[PDB]
């Protein structure tokens, strides 16, 4: 999948870094144990935000992530306007419509994090409904 | 004679009368404002038995002394082993004086003469203090009125009495009063010549009428002046001390002595030293202090840290006991109390008003106060104080109280920024590579999940478990939450990983966590145990310093050192030489051109498993022959080695000077046309190679001649062929010349020609 | 056709009829929950008139939707420029779509469809995606009821319209809707063939019905789809700016805009940044609100330091005025509040409680607050608290009251350890040698002279007279006081010494009296003056990288850079080059050698003093021949000069390929018995030398042939002498071969042998 | 004098070692601003004792300072010795005695610290008598 050729991306630039290097022994190592690629990915990610060195080729793998996520939001959005037109209580609908408009203005600015911050309030908010 | 002790004489006269039965001044003489005594006192009063003083004479105010003479006739030594401000004589301000007179002076073992201020003191330019005196940078000698050998002029402490100076063949050992020189021990002058149980000083050490060079048990040295009992030293001890035979007044530092054991053995390092500070008590707020009472072992007072903010413990930690209180006040920056490794019990003898044996106020930085896991202080009594610092949590205190035995002594009233973290968090998964270590551990969230502020994680080199969390130095890095994660599972358990470690390394490892400082009650967090975890061991690095000397003809030792990085236990060295052929062009080219043009230029290598043998003595090799040798390094032998890349070096082995000649006689055979063809066979273990062979041949009447067959040489004559031959008996001597050098001649080899 | 902005439909199908008197969508439409409408509704309702989307398209429980072509069955491009979650489509969840129908789509620049969760939706597996769309990683498609080109299987929307794909020669430059190839710069479809002006959409930019690449003044670009002129943009903005052709929204970083210039001209690096913090408020206490805060060139609000303790001032000192008060509170290790390089007025509209513009408490490390030698800091009103901080002296306090104006508003209830020195401490002897520096001052005595503790020195590398006291860093030693000396005179003027400083730098100095903390008043003491000394120049590091390439036969060019440590300005750099003859064993030996066996192997120096010429270009050289170079380099003309020792470089002159051959033809001479002597003479100024020539000579009939005449073998023969010669003319052609190489051959030498 | 052998002696070291290079510089530049040797004597042993580094060849050489103020304190004590018969006061003898009596026992113990800081308080005593 989708992993496979990112593993096989950043084996290729390990061939030439350090950085892949031990991000793919990181991969080798999660999976050995028996654990979601993905968790490990995320985790991977932010541990390469926390390091903050601007190891341009590598970010812009993990940029697979921003897409990954940006997709998982259009799930996120579609699940709380179907609550919001389906909810039990106005308060719950007037939460579900200011966390739709904050989903669109978070996309609009292109800020991952704030869409996160948001998807994380709206699978809480689909929680009553279900 | 009779010997007794240096005592010092004050405007009273009469005291003088008590040195009549005595011959030593084990001490210093002194006189000193004799204003009420007048010549009619001293022009007569003499006390000629003293034969030699230890540390100084001084005059000074002495009216009526005529001439010094009258009262040390035969003063001879002045050890000076103690000096009155490195000055062994001191003449000072008498007006009666006309001349020194004493006549007998012989040495100054140290110092120097001082004389000044002195009317009527004549007869100085013509003391030879040279002579006398062993250094004379200092004489000094100013204000005043100023036969026998001269030294361009005679010199004399008097007209009737010159300086004793005799032979310098009798150098410093001494001649006798009449001039002659003495044994070798002797010092100044003897009663008999060449005889050291007949003269007065010694100059090594005195003993029962002897010059010797040491004393002989139970009497040993004293004051590196005579030789007493032991019973001696024991009962001025008991009223000195035993060392190194010297029964010298306190034993030197690292030693302390036993009542019954008057030796003083070697202490433990730290020797009890009891420290009384100024009036029982002291404060301490700069370095300076605590080097001025660096090392005290023992304390007896009361001492009070009010200080600003490694040298500490160095100045501190030496005390097991201290009779008084400790204080600690206002020093803010005082990060935790543990400069005190070995306080063990605070006596609080001394207590503080209000019967308080502890005091901290105004400290808010005490991280915290000792190691409890392991330290037993004790406390015998007082009340405690801890207002306004409350950085350490409560619990600590209670720790104290329990520890301490004080559980019925305190109250909330001694305690008061509160960090303690009240939960625990627990590393859920480590794992190691060879310089990288995963961590991972629960996603700890405060009742209040938004305060969270992100994870910190610390960690250094700990070769050894000794960890000083809070103490400071070390820690590293930060993390950030993961995310809220909402609920049931998949939390993204937050982690991170260090990239640049060094292998086999011991690292501890903890986690704290950094939440926001609520001012109302703060859920403070959750502080992770602290780890140890030891990365892996790669492949070590290259071995270091390999040199292949040759100890003998076919054998090889070789010396190496560990590597710089064993980065792994150095399971087994592996050592592999191989025999290299000599260079295609030191085998194919000719090597007989006159003024010799020589030209200066599966594999199982054979192997063995050196383990521990820094160097290795090879085997079975071939005097000077090629051989290429490689140290193959690992620290690990049964699964797949980590065998680092060998190093390498091309030893030689010396030359054998046997296996290099031309095994055996030469073949030849004779033509009758004065021609001559010569045959040979070089030996199969030359020294590496034989690329040349030196003959000689002579015949009969005439003289040995020399000619040069190399292997290209060899072949195409099958060895040599003699041309241009006179008739005659031959002789043929040829010696081979390997690369070491040339050999043996061959025997005579014998034919006409 | 007509252009709109871009609008979202819900629950009410009446507004969907604005769009009749559209073509251009410059947005993204939107149709969800239309639960009110029914099949009877869009049936037969159609927009044909709709060309080209900008962002997306959307749809959702669209209730009575039959077929998507009935509404936009012109719509040919989704530019997608704007994505709905990297979604140019989006279908969603219709139960009455039958088919898409849309049978004019012709490319999707970005983005990937996507349609989920519909019943009776089929006509899917027939829409070949890879032609349309650009990229179709993600085409998520699930949930599903799922004559023209086909791609093992035919694709169309519809069995009565396919999909409209043409030959590939048309590219993405797209084709008719009959299927013919267009110009490049149309899209997707084109009214006429290969005409720009007749096509839909348009690659790069629309313009006046016209595919072009770039829109032409004072029509700029916009949002990167059509091009309007100035005022459009002009009207947009006053309800936009100006900048790179392009009428983008918001300019970028370091830009900004004046009202008349609409072009946003490059700010002063800081650009105008009001920044409103929340509630017009914050409070600091960590680096993570500073960097939020990060580069704040202009703040609206009060803001509150309550920190714990270069990168504050990374993310402070960005502001001139503060509209609100500023606080520092509880901040303990505040060393000093110069964090605020902009700084300037503190406004004051916003006072806290009791009408206060600045507050202090608890900070008991504020050494200084500003450097007030410069920094004009202002106040507009407000009063000021500083209590629990007298650390600074009131001094500094009274120095904001006056350079504030704030005289008539404060009062001694704003202040409350206090360690301003009220001497001064003036230097009394400084010298300078080229790495140690002599210190000595007045003997300052407190009043009490014994509480005195060793003054305090500290000294740091000063390139520029910045120096920051107060502020961290540096500081180094201390000293102890000489000795009481008693009185007048002869106070013996404590001093001190340093070491290991490098020349030629100047160095901040400055030493503070260390007296101790007495309780009650204590005479703080002097702190001396802060000066600049900059030791002496010594002789510089040899100058580096010369590397002496040849760009001329007798033409040298020799390039260097400065040395390493220059340790004094480089007055000008000395260069000595001279001429070395070869080596002996290159002008005695042989080198006729058959198989070349050639040997591979006052004093002014011509001098310049060049001066800032890094790299120098010697002439006067001969092509090839040996040169001694040298590099002398110096920091000091006039007196003794400090010339370092100098580097070397023995640098070879390139070698001339025309004053390398025999000058000339070459001599010669026959006999009668078949011999030929030869004569010639080399050039004076040949490539360095000329070691041996090449000879050549022929017979008619007969084959040229080469012999060998070296130097000795010249001179025994007086050149050569041929022998062993058949009768006949004879040609001789001789060529010097100097150490560059072989020249040029003689001029054919004619003669019978 | 002393001194020219003392620099004579510092210089041969210094042809051996640094820190002896700069004694005598410092004793140059000293020198040539016309002050008195003694007293940059007297602060360079003190700057040695401050550097607190071993060198013992220069400290050991320093030791002249403590032979020369062994020898002051000679002058002291006999002032004070002076005074104290001769003093004026009571009270003045007894600090004079007790002064005598610290000379001695610092003497005794080989201190030079405590040897200058005594005759100090010697010449300060000493100023009352004249």
């Amino acid at each position: 999948s989708e992993l496979e050729e990112i593993k096989k991306l950043l084996e290729e630039l390990s061939k030439t870094d350090p950085l892949a290097k031990d991000i793919l022994w990181v991969i080798e190592v999660r999976e050995e144990d028996g654990h979601d690629p993905e968790s490990e990915l995320v985790f991977i990610r932010q541990y390469l935000k926390t390091l903050n060195e601007p190891s341009p080729a590598r970010k812009l793998i993990e940029s697979y992530w921003a897409k990954k996520v940006k997709k998982k939001a259009f799930e996120a959005f579609m699940k709380l306007m179907d609550a919001l037109f389906l909810a039990k209580d106005p308060e719950i609908k007037k939460k579900a419509e200011e966390l739709i408009k904050k989903l669109k203005e978070a996309d609009e600015k292109g800020d991952i994090e704030e869409l996160e911050k948001v998807v994380e309030e709206a699978e809480e908010v689909y929680e009553k409904v279900k | 004679g009779e010997v007794c002790p240096g005592m010092d004489i004050r405007n009273n006269l009469t005291r003088l009368h008590e040195l009549e039965n005595c011959s030593v001044i084990e001490g210093h003489l002194q006189i000193l404002l004799m204003f009420k005594t007048r010549p009619e006192d001293f022009r007569d009063l003499s006390f000629p038995k003293l034969i030699m003083i230890t540390d100084y004479l001084l005059l000074f105010r002495v009216y009526g002394l005529e001439s010094l003479k009258d009262l040390f006739p035969n003063l001879t030594v002045i050890r000076g082993s103690r000096l009155f401000f490195n000055y062994a004589l001191v003449i000072f301000e008498m007006v009666h004086l006309k001349e020194l007179g004493l006549y007998n002076l012989m040495n100054i073992t140290r110092g120097s003469v001082r004389i000044e201020k002195n009317n009527e003191l004549c007869y100085l330019a013509t003391i030879d203090w040279s002579r006398i005196l062993d250094s004379v940078e200092d004489n000094y000698i100013v204000l005043n009125k100023d036969n026998c050998p001269a030294t361009v002029v005679e010199r004399c402490w008097t007209h009737s009495h010159c300086q004793k100076v005799c032979p310098t063949i009798c150098k410093s050992h001494g001649c006798t009063a009449e001039g002659l020189c003495c044994h070798s021990e002797c010092l100044g002058n003897c009663s008999q010549p060449d005889d050291p149980t007949k003269c007065v000083a010694c100059r090594n050490f005195y003993l029962d009428g002897r010059c010797v060079e040491t004393c002989p048990p139970p009497y040993y040295h004293f004051q590196d002046w005579r030789c007493v009992n032991f019973s001696f030293c024991q009962d001025l001890h008991h009223k000195y001390v035993i060392h190194n035979n010297k029964c010298i007044p306190e034993c030197p530092s690292g030693y302390t002595m036993n009542s019954s054991n008057l030796l003083c053995t070697p202490c433990l390092g730290p020797c009890p030293k009891v420290c009384h500070l100024l009036e029982g008590e002291k404060t301490i707020d700069s370095v300076t202090s605590a080097q001025e009472l660096r090392g005290c072992t023992v304390i007896n007072g009361s001492l009070i840290i009010n200080i600003r903010g490694a040298e500490l413990e160095a100045n501190l930690g030496l005390i097991e006991e201290i009779s008084g209180y400790l204080k600690i006040r206002r020093s803010y920056a005082l990060v935790s109390l543990s400069f005190f490794r070995k306080l063990r019990l605070i006596r609080g003898e001394t207590l503080e008003i209000g019967n308080y044996s502890f005091y901290a106020l105004d400290n808010q930085n005490l991280r915290q106060l000792w190691d409890w896991s392991k330290h037993n202080l004790t406390i015998t009594q007082g009340k405690l104080f801890f207002h306004y610092n409350p950085k350490l949590c409560l619990s600590e205190i209670h720790k104290m109280e329990e520890v301490s035995g004080t559980k019925g002594r305190q109250e909330r009233n001694d305690i008061a920024q509160a960090s303690c973290e009240n939960e625990l968090l627990k590393f859920s998964y480590i794992r190691t590579s060879f310089d990288k270590i995963l961590l991972r551990w629960e996603p700890y969230w405060p009742p209040d999940f938004r305060d969270l502020l992100g994870f910190m994680l610390f960690y250094k080199e700990a070769p050894y478990q000794n960890v000083t969390e809070f103490d400071g130095s070390w820690t590293v890095v930060d993390i950030d939450p993961p995310l809220r994660s909402n609920d049931p599972k998949s939390q993204n358990h937050p982690g991170w990983l260090m990239r640049g470690l060094k292998p086999w390394t011991q690292y501890a490892i903890f986690v704290k966590t950094l939440v926001t400082f609520s001012d109302e009650r703060r859920t403070y967090g959750a502080k992770s145990d602290i780890i140890y975890v030891q990365t892996d061991a790669t492949n070590p690095s290259v071995p270091l310093d390999p040199i292949s000397v040759s100890n003998s003809s076919s054998q090889i030792i070789l010396k190496w050192k560990p590597p710089s990085d064993p980065n792994g236990n150095i399971t087994h060295y592996l050592v592999f030489w191989e025999r290299q052929a000599e260079d295609s062009e030191l085998f194919e080219l000719d090597y007989c051109l006159k003024g010799l043009k020589l030209p200066s230029r599966e594999e199982h290598r054979p192997f063995e498993k050196v383990v521990n043998k820094e160097s290795l003595v090879i085997s079975g090799l071939r005097h000077f022959t090629g051989y290429r040798i490689e140290l193959q390094a690992c620290n690990q032998d049964t699964p797949e080695e980590r065998c680092s890349v060998a190093a390498y070096v091309s030893a030689r082995t010396m030359p054998e000077a046997k296996a290099d000649d031309i095994v055996g006689p030469v073949t030849h055979e004779i033509f009758e046309n004065n021609v001559v063809h010569l045959m040979w066979q070089e030996p199969k273990e030359p020294n590496g190679l034989i690329v040349l062979y030196e003959v000689s041949y002579r015949r009969y009447g005439d003289e040995e001649l020399h000619l040069c067959v190399s292997r290209k040489h060899f072949a195409l004559e099958r060895g040599c062929r003699l041309r241009g031959l006179s008739p005659g008996n031959y002789s043929v001597r040829i010696r081979a010349t390997s690369l070491a050098g040339n050999g043996s001649w061959t025997e005579p080899t014998y034919f006409y020609v």
